[PDB]
């Protein structure tokens, strides 16, 4: 069945339990969670951009992650199911390196997670986020934008930062499922992927994509 | 479920494989069955789960295998620090049950024991307790014999023994065995004699003093 | 990184109590089921019961019904076991053990086990006392000969022994302790020399007994 196409290759090697959320959760340790989220900074702290938006480091569970654009990942590097955003969430399973949906779980050295993304409306998804071998969230997406400004407090967008610049919507700069800096689309894993949002207010939202209409959940802080 | 761990006592030397069993009396999933490595005074460290799975920081000569009520764990090369007890666990039924043990000690040449005694001292004499001491020094293998004799009477219930651990530059043993007596009974016989029985002697060695000569 | 951190020796009486602690660390998801274990000195390995944190829900074994009782504390994510009634025979090294998710694998996931380090407790009516020590006198010309140290009738262990202040190592022969039907613990501790070092060479056994505040540096001569 299509649980088999969830890729497993899960490796707890570094003593930290974090597999225990893929089946029996609710023990998330929160006490790191405050220096952690300490070196995410709020949209004010970022220059003002202006002029044409181009396309373009760590952290994903920071808002401003400016991510690379997805390609294909082995599956051999990824535990549990992988997430895309076109903003509604939608799961990617393995396949084969010619696009074969397989079955296997993962373990075949061939197995693959295809997540190449353009952006919708012409394309797929704005990003995905999986689970590494070893407990440590990946995400890609994008690409975010250059949005210009001066300093060292520049940003790339992977977001709506509208605030920064007028034209940087979600439309144009999602990268992932930061919908804004405070806010990301709930789905049965957020809170594997992103521990740290656990106290976030989840809110019924709705987003419009080339005129498609998406009615979504969202977790904000 | 009883496990019974074979055999009891491994003699290798470095560079040799170990092969250690365990056999269940009924019947439990590989995915429960643990192999733990314990030096001497120190806490059981995990090496096997999940009957087939080294753990992490677990040295690649180590390997567990088996499934039903048999169960193997295999060391490819021996090194000098894998001389120990290893024990298997099962942890499939929330009522936890253990192996034995088995002891892979170090293989070496027959090596008989210098036999030493030693009398009560006069300071302790003065406590009204004497106590007589004989030594076995470095010898291998760890099986021996010590019978305290006191005017050719054969004693016991009155002494006690221990033994240390392999030697590890001889890999020899060495044991200590004291007869405690009052200082009434002491006095009230001569000759005190330790008679020790080990493989490498052709026939048992007697060492013996005379009180107060 | 996971560490099970429990509660230092104890050392108590026949028919008291002892509560041992352990306190689980660097968990990014805590555990919800912790075992006890122990070890006898010399002897093998006896699962004790378990608790589940969730439900606060214990099953033990029936050999300790009424004596054993596990907790556990949500707030500092520390488990305790309290034996009740103690007997000597309950001296033993205890250890807290927890399962954990190590790896998965074709769609089915395999505990692993984290271990605390132990916990030794020594159920006696002894009460402290340093030992007294006694020389063990050395009986040839080209041969070997041994002397060594009586180290006897103290509480509790450790004692620690050295020869000539660590500058002799080599041959020394120091025994686990033997405990005797006093209570009380005796140990040797032999060396081996040249016989021609007898009367020339000056040798000492240091006896440190920490508990008691003990030292004593006994020089071991040959009789007269
Ligand atoms: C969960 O994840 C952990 C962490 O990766 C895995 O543990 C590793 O397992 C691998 C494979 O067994 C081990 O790799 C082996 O290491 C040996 C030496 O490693 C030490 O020494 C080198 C320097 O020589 C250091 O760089 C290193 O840090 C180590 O300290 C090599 O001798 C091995 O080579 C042999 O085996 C390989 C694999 O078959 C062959 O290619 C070779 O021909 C050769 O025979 C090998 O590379 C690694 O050391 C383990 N690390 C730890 C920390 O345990 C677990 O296996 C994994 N568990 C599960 C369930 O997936
Ligand atoms: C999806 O993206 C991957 C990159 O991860 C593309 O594969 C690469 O293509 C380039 C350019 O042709 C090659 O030079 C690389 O060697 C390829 N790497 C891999 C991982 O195959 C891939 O073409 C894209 N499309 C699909 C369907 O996989
Ligand atoms: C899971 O992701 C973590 C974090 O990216 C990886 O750990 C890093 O691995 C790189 C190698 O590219 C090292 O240079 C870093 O020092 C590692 N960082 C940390 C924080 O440990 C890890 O390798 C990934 N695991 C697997 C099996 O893919
Ligand atoms: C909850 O998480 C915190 C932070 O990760 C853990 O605290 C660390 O624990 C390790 C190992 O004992 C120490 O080396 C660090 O110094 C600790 N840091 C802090 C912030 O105290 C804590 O142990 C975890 N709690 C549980 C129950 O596992
Ligand atoms: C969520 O709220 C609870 C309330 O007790 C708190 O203890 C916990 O630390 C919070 N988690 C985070 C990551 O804010
Ligand atoms: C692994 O993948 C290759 C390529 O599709 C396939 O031909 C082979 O049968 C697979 N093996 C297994 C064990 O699935």
């Amino acid at each position: 069945w299509h649980i088999n196409r969830t890729a497993l290759n899960c490796n707890d090697s570094l003593h930290t339990g974090f597999l225990a959320a893929l089946f029996y959760t609710h023990k998330f340790n929160a006490s790191g969670c405050p220096e952690r989220m300490a070196h995410c900074r709020p949209i004010d702290e970022f220059a003002q951009g202006w002029g044409p938006i181009t396309y373009a480091d760590q952290r994903p569970y920071c808002w401003h992650y400016a991510p690379r654009q997805c390609g294909t990942i082995p599956a051999s590097q990824v535990c549990g199911p992988v997430y895309c955003f076109t903003p509604s969430p939608v799961v990617v399973g393995t396949t084969d390196r010619f696009g074969a949906p397989t079955y296997t779980w993962g373990e075949n050295e061939t197995d693959v997670l295809i997540l190449n993304n353009t952006r919708p409306p012409q394309g797929n998804w704005f990003g995905c986020t999986w689970m590494n071998s070893t407990g440590f969230t990946k995400t890609c997406g994008g690409p975010p934008c250059n949005i210009g400004g001066v300093g060292n407090n520049t940003l790339t967008c992977p977001t709506d930062c509208f605030r920064k610049h007028p034209e940087a919507t979600y439309t144009k700069c999602g990268s992932g499922p930061w919908l804004t800096p405070r806010c990301l689309v709930d789905y049965p894993y957020r809170l594997w992927h992103y521990p740290c949002t656990v106290n976030f207010t989840i809110f019924k939202v709705r987003m419009y994509v080339g005129g498609v209409e998406h009615r979504l959940n969202a977790a904000c802080n | 479920i009883v496990l019974t761990q074979s055999p009891g006592t491994l003699s290798l030397s470095p560079g040799e494989r170990a092969t250690l069993s365990c056999r269940a009396s009924q019947s439990v999933s590989s995915s429960y069955l643990a192999w733990y490595q314990q030096k001497p005074g120190q806490a059981p460290r995990l090496l096997v789960y999940g009957a087939s799975t080294r753990a992490t920081g677990i040295p690649d000569r180590f390997s567990g295998s088996g499934s039903g009520t048999d169960f193997t764990l295999t060391i490819s090369r021996l090194e000098p620090e894998d001389f120990a007890v290893y024990y298997c666990h099962q942890y499939s039924s929330s009522f936890w049950t253990f192996g034995q043990g088995t002891k892979v000690e170090i293989k070496r040449t027959v090596a008989a024991p210098s036999v030493f005694i030693f009398p009560p001292s006069d300071e302790q004499l003065k406590s009204g307790t004497a106590s007589v001491v004989c030594l076995l020094n470095n010898f291998y293998p760890r099986e021996a014999k010590v019978q305290w004799k006191v005017d050719n009477a054969l004693q016991s219930g009155n002494s006690q023994e221990s033994v240390t651990e392999q030697d590890s530059k001889d890999s020899t043993y060495s044991l200590s065995s004291t007869l405690t007596l009052s200082k009434a009974d002491y006095e009230k016989h001569k000759v005190y004699a330790c008679e020790v029985t080990h493989q490498g002697l052709s026939s048992p060695v007697t060492k013996s003093f005379n009180r107060g000569e | 990184q996971v560490q099970l951190v429990q509660s230092g020796a104890e050392i108590q009486k026949p028919g008291a109590s002892v509560k041992v602690s352990c306190r689980a660390s660097g968990y990014t998801y805590i555990s919800t089921s912790f075992h006890w274990v122990r070890q006898a000195p010399g002897q093998g390995l006896e699962w004790m019961g378990v608790i589940k944190t969730d439900d606060g829900s214990t099953s033990d074994t029936q050999k300790f019904q009424g004596r054993l009782r596990m907790t556990w504390d949500t707030s500092t994510s520390t488990v305790y076991m309290e034996l009740s009634s103690l007997r000597s025979d309950d001296t033993a090294v205890y250890y807290c053990v927890s399962p954990r998710l190590g790896h998965c694998r074709r769609g089915r996931c395999y505990e692993t086990l984290d271990w605390g380090q132990g916990s030794l407790v020594t159920v006696s009516s002894a009460s402290t006392k340093g030992p007294s020590v006694f020389p063990l006198a050395p009986s040839t010309s080209g041969g070997t000969a041994a002397l060594g140290c009586l180290v006897k009738d103290y509480f509790p262990e450790p004692v620690t022994v050295s020869w000539n202040s660590g500058a002799l190592t080599s041959g020394v022969h120091t025994f686990p302790a033997v405990l005797q039907s006093s209570g009380l613990y005796s140990l040797s501790s032999v060396v081996t020399v040249p016989s021609s070092s007898l009367g020339t060479q000056t040798y000492i056994c240091n006896v440190n007994h920490k508990p008691s505040n003990t030292k004593v540096d006994k020089r071991v001569e040959p009789k007269s």
